[PDB]
């Protein structure tokens, strides 16, 4: 991806987190989803789909016209109207499906080197960056990390 | 050594998506934009129930064929449906001028009713004539219930004319036609002269024909031919009928009112008890999808048409095993 | 501690736009696409000054109706403007052949003068004829001033016949019409022949009429009916006519040059002193904006027509408060 | 936004910052626009604006037809051309807009964080990142980073 | 000291591509989206090889005209060519009706044979009139080869009546005409009656027509002139003739079989012996890209028209020199 | 660009550099293209390039009809129905091109700032970043950089 943390520096993903997209897993003394980030993603995929689905709502009844023997080109000019329009929804419909899932999964990519970024910045000298996309250093403080409140002048 | 890590969801789903880059990529949450089944039922919509016709066509129920008594009561529809198949129009055989035009406006409107024009009991002339080629469900020999053939009477046809004004409120649908005998005795035993002019005029339109005798091919067993004709009378306006022979003269027209869907389906799908949002020729249909590949004709509220069987749009992100 | 830190821009403007992703989000500066107004008045284009039309419609125009002596000099337009009113069109009772084409064609046209095609000095019948129907502007019995209705002459009506060719370099349009009395005597009286032949003749065209005589419902306190026709003349071609009775002959013809817009707008809008670049049936329009939302019908260069009200670009980025 | 600049780990804007979009505020012993990304900035934002513009440009005059009552077919068929060319130009205006403006805002985000990443690359060891788009470290040496001159070999 | 860079590629490449934010950007590979010529000859589809025209026109080739002997024992086309100037069609003067929509038909099927439809050596009337308007190729007085001018014998001109049904599993397409005499002898001489009646009769179609006597302008030194018909004979249906003079009376008919492109192209292109994919007014083409400038207009597998003449897609990276 | 790597902090590209796009330029001791990057980026821009040429695929033969002096109206609507199809394909055909070049070389620009994040993960605390997407630190050493095996817990 664009972005290079989905399938990038973090090879795989974890089975264990169901709960959200995106989570955090740590080893201390002693899993679980980033509420911020992934309701926020949550958000922009239903306003996302909605604005898709809203976009083909408006309709317009295509009658079926009779013509007679003598009636040909009235006929055929008809027939290219339903067909022409048909292939120019057809296209757009199809297009924008691949434009919106490469920004998606781009969009999800994001989302990761984010969170990734502002945990590297709360931390400060403390840790130190392993490359996949972990940090070598109580429950409170992994909570603290969390929730983004971690004072890194206490430590 | 105490650790925290950042890291995403995978699941076991097998669903994939397209993208512009890259062919089939495995993500783990996807939507279907494309409903690709139908109900093969007819629902009646919004507007009330369709009229279903299997043994009469359109254009014999506006005739008024004499195999199509049961719809002089009058009718009305949220759409028309015609099964696909040998249907009962016009019986005398002959050609309707503007049938496409008449077949569209008909079908237009909402309800239909009778309405009797014209009273020929005190015309001169004789008015209960019929044909084997107009057969009634008895198989005995009759003609059209909206229009009479007019013969001679005590061995004459004078110069007749009539008058009819429409003060209904609402248009009517009139139809009249002119027989041309194939031989000379035919013109002089039905109506006696040899040349005849008849006209139909209204306050927009004026009308005359002539017959011309000469013998056609069979159609029906008849050696004879029609040619049908059909106008529209506004609120207030007069129509003003006038011949010396060779006239199927109006008795009946059909007072119209408001709109239907338009449209005349053609199908052979089981009519059923149910209300509908959309129809189709093929079926019924109610789905939240934006997207459905059974046709572009449809009547109602429905999903955009397009070719394609299957698209997926990505929610979720790529699915990537440990 | 010397410091630097990297920041961003923002301000205290209201103004959001949609995205795909999220609705109605703050940004610090923006562009409307979308004209929303229109100055409610008629103006001249390139071509020049249009047509206002408030007394006599197009069909009148040609036909040369007696209340419309004003536009027998001439007249050209840009574009033609049609009053949606009562208008003076056809004087006596009937139906113009090919109407919308007429009308079509005629307003395709630039300029337009008439000219002199058939002198009825030389003709052996009275051409002086007039009718209640056709009343002038001092309600005095008169007829069309390009159409001359031919009577009898001396108790008698001869086969008349004259000819006339195009040498103008530049087609012209011309009208005539068949008369239908209603009863016999009228026939009788008027062309003395209770049956005519009448016929119009050119290099491309062959046309022959005849009467049929029947009373119609009154429509000017008129039995009678006519039913009017029209055809082109190239440059170089040949019209002849010929008739024994039943023709309203041509006098004169129209003498067509150049491309007008090719248009009749239908307003009640204030005819302006101005030029313009855009003009709709709703007003006049001068922007800089890609989109308009007043009428998809219009003419010369203008914005494209969309439904919506307001389209807002982000040009600035997110207004976020410190 | 994708690039997490605007709204994320600088969470304000400057209000003071009239001159541009985006620049520098410093502190030192004794505010103001970078010309550089910022007139490059307003390049892309004139040069999209006049493109989106000339994509519309094009005219065409649709003529109002007059129909008899035995006409009705050629009337409808000539009714469905009007009414299904503008649905998809009016999808076509509405579906630009808000795929442009998404791309503009992402844009914008990626302006700041390129020209965050420009300072700390310049400065290299000698200032510490505080993780809120600032760097703890002359008015001629404040000066050399905003012109991207400063030598950190000097210090 | 030891150390590792990464870089990436350039070029002395010149090709530049358009974005929407900038104009012109350098780039290091790319492609055109536009084939920009075209082969001006034409080729063959699978179809098979088209009928090039530079002597007769279509609506000649069908009347039968004497000049276009060459297509009596008949052709198959994949599409039709006419070349732009004076062509030999209808030779006698006079208009067809319904033109358009018999080229329409004619050209949208693939094959056509001559077949005999009426024997006018029974029919007790002269079948061999010529005229100077239809010339032959040696300018001898002739006439159409698929129709006979019927005239008086023996001083006398009886009812004639007779009858084709056509059992060749295929259409039958033929033509007929009405001869309008200019002077009163003509019609006395010829046909010997003053008034006639002429009508052509099927299962579906019932028409009569009759002459009208008044001389025409000349158009090939003819004050006559003629009104053409045609009308399509299905499998199983019978037609029948029947006048008493003033008919251009059918002999042969056309029957037609299978489909064409259904096209006639209009240009002086040079017939080359070539098959082809892709075939336009303008020439041939053959090419992988998906766009193309030369024409919207064109026939079988070819890429989409839009009036760009380069469109250039970016491939490889910015292309920025050291 | 967006992820500012292409003629941003690397100023400028390598004429030597033939065999692909991205590549690596050492000075040690004692030129070549990374296989990895370079081909699934090859990859992508031959499956873009037989999209767009796919989504064009699809034929309609427009007929030339005839028409009668009569017969001006359903002339007209004929030609305004071949006039408004052909400004919506122009319309899409040249829109696509802007948007899809715009992406492809911020694409470029996002496959070098992945090459050199994916170095600099692998060197760790060895190498210092000079800023200028180079890296002050044997020609295995050098190579086992290139494919991505080197362990910084050697040295
Ligand atoms: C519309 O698309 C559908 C879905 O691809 C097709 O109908 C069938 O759908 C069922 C699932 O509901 C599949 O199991 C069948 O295999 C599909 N049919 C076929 C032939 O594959 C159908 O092809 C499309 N319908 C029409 C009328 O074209
Ligand atoms: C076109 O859109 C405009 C703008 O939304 C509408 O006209 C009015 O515009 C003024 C500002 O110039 C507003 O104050 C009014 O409130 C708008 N009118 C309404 C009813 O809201 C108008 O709706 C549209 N015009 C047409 C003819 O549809
Ligand atoms: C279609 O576009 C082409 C290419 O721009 C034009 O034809 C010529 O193409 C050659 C190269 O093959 C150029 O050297 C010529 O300069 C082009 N002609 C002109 C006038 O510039 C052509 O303009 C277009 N064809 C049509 C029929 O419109
Ligand atoms: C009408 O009925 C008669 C006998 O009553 C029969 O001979 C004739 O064939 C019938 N007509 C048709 C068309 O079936
Ligand atoms: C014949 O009918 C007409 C109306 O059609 C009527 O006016 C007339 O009185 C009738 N004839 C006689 C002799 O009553
Ligand atoms: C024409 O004028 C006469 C009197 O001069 C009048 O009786 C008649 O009603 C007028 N016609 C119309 C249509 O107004
Ligand atoms: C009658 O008019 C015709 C032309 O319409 C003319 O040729 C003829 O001479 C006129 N009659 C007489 C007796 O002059
Ligand atoms: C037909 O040929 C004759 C002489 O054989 C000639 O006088 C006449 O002009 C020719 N017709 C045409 C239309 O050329
Ligand atoms: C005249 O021709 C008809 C057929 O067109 C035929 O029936 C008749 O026998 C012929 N006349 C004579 C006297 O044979």
């Amino acid at each position: 991806g664009l972005f290079g943390a989905i399938a990038g520096f973090i090879e795989g993903g974890w089975p264990g987190l169901v709960a959200g997209w995106y989570g955090f897993q740590h080893q201390n003394a002693e899993i679980a989803a980033d509420r911020d980030s992934t309701q926020r993603a949550i958000d922009n995929m239903q306003n996302k789909l909605n604005n898709v689905i809203d976009k083909m709502n408006k309709q317009f009844e295509v009658v079926n016209h009779e013509f007679s023997e003598v009636e040909s080109r009235i006929n055929m000019i008809n027939s290219k109207i339903d067909d022409q329009i048909t292939d120019i929804w057809a296209y757009n419909a199809e297009l924008l499906v691949l434009l919106e899932n490469q920004k998606t999964l781009d969009e999800h990519d994001a989302n990761v080197r984010n969170l990734h970024d502002r945990v590297r910045r709360v931390l400060r000298e403390n840790a130190i960056d392993t490359g996949d996309g972990c940090f070598e250093i109580d429950n409170n403080c992994m909570d603290t990390i969390r929730n983004g409140t971690y004072n890194h002048k206490e430590y | 050594p105490d650790k925290i890590c950042i890291g995403y969801q995978t699941n076991n789903s097998t669903e994939t998506v397209n993208t512009l880059s890259e062919q089939n990529v495995p993500v783990t949450q996807v939507e279907e934009l494309v409903h690709g089944g139908i109900d093969p039922i007819l629902c009646g919509t919004e507007l009330g129930s369709p009229l279903v016709l299997d043994d009469c066509s359109l254009e014999g129920l506006i005739l008024g064929n004499p195999k199509c008594d049961l719809y002089l009561n009058g009718r009305e529809w949220s759409y028309i449906v015609e099964r696909p198949k040998e249907m009962e129009g016009v019986c005398y055989p002959g050609s309707i001028e503007n049938q496409e035009e008449l077949r569209s406006l008909f079908s237009s409107i909402k309800k239909y009713e009778r309405v009797k024009m014209f009273d020929f009991t005190k015309w001169n002339v004789t008015y209960t004539g019929t044909s084997k080629a107009c057969n009634n469900t008895s198989n005995q020999g009759s003609f059209y219930r909206s229009m009479r053939w007019l013969t001679l009477k005590s061995g004459q046809f004078p110069v007749q004319t009539d008058e009819y004004k429409n003060t209904r409120d609402s248009d009517i649908v009139f139809t009249w036609a002119i027989h041309h005998p194939p031989t000379s005795d035919e013109q002089v035993k039905l109506y006696k002269n040899p040349d005849t002019l008849s006209s139909v005029t209204t306050d927009e339109i004026n009308r005359s024909f002539k017959p011309n005798i000469g013998p056609r091919p069979l159609v029906r067993g008849q050696q004879g031919r029609m040619d049908y004709y059909w106008a529209v009378l506004k609120p207030g306006q007069t129509v003003k009928i006038q011949t010396n022979g060779n006239l199927i003269a109006p008795e009946y027209g059909h007072l119209i009112t408001g709109k239907s869907h338009g449209r005349i389906l053609k199908n052979n799908l089981p009519m059923g008890q149910c209300v509908t949002e959309c129809q189709l020729n093929e079926g019924v249909m109610n789905t939240s999808k934006p997207f459905q590949n059974t046709s572009k004709h449809y009547i109602g509220k429905c999903p955009k048409y397009i070719p394609s069987g299957s698209l997926k749009l990505a929610i979720g992100l790529r699915n990537v095993p440990q």
